[PDB]
């Protein structure tokens, strides 16, 4: 039917970069 | 001590800060912000 | 030679009792371009440290 | 005993009006 060297450790470490991404326009 | 008690469990309250409205303040860009897509340039012909 | 630039740096403060702060100097430019990386500690003018 | 302070009230003894001339955008 159907189919299917890094010492400096303090100062260095306060001189780590802060890089914040930029933003484009829309 | 009571007052003590009193103190104890009252000392610690965060101070409320009040700005009035109309008061000029600055936005210091933290980032590059990019107008390349929504804006382009023209000459406007003379006369 | 004479002139060149050293660069140092410092840090974590003094204790209590302390008079002198340790000072490493990391690199020197000769006033003709050469540079060498000497982490050499820093004294005093007589040679005590920091 | 202390509040936030109000802001600045304008006074009310300089009235005039603002329009001195027509504005443009009335095409006027």
């Amino acid at each position: 039917l159907t189919a299917g060297g890094g010492g400096g450790g303090e100062l260095a470490e306060k001189l780590q970069p802060m890089r914040l991404s930029g933003s484009s326009a829309g | 001590s009571a007052a003590a008690e009193a103190l104890r469990n009252s000392i610690n309250i965060p101070p409320t800060l009040y700005k009035n409205q109309g008061e000029r303040v600055n936005i210091l860009v933290a980032r590059d912000l990019d107008f390349s897509d929504v804006y382009s340039l023209e000459s406007i012909p003379t006369k | 030679d004479r002139g060149s630039k050293v660069v140092g740096f410092y840090q974590g403060g003094l204790r209590q009792g302390q008079a002198r702060i340790f000072v490493q100097w990391s690199r020197i430019e000769t006033p003709s371009g050469v540079v060498i990386n000497l982490d050499s500690p820093g004294t005093g003018p007589l040679g005590e440290a920091g | 005993c202390a509040s936030a302070p109000k802001p600045k009230q304008p006074s009310d003894f300089n009235r005039e009006p603002v329009n001195k001339t027509v504005p443009v955008e009335i095409q006027r």
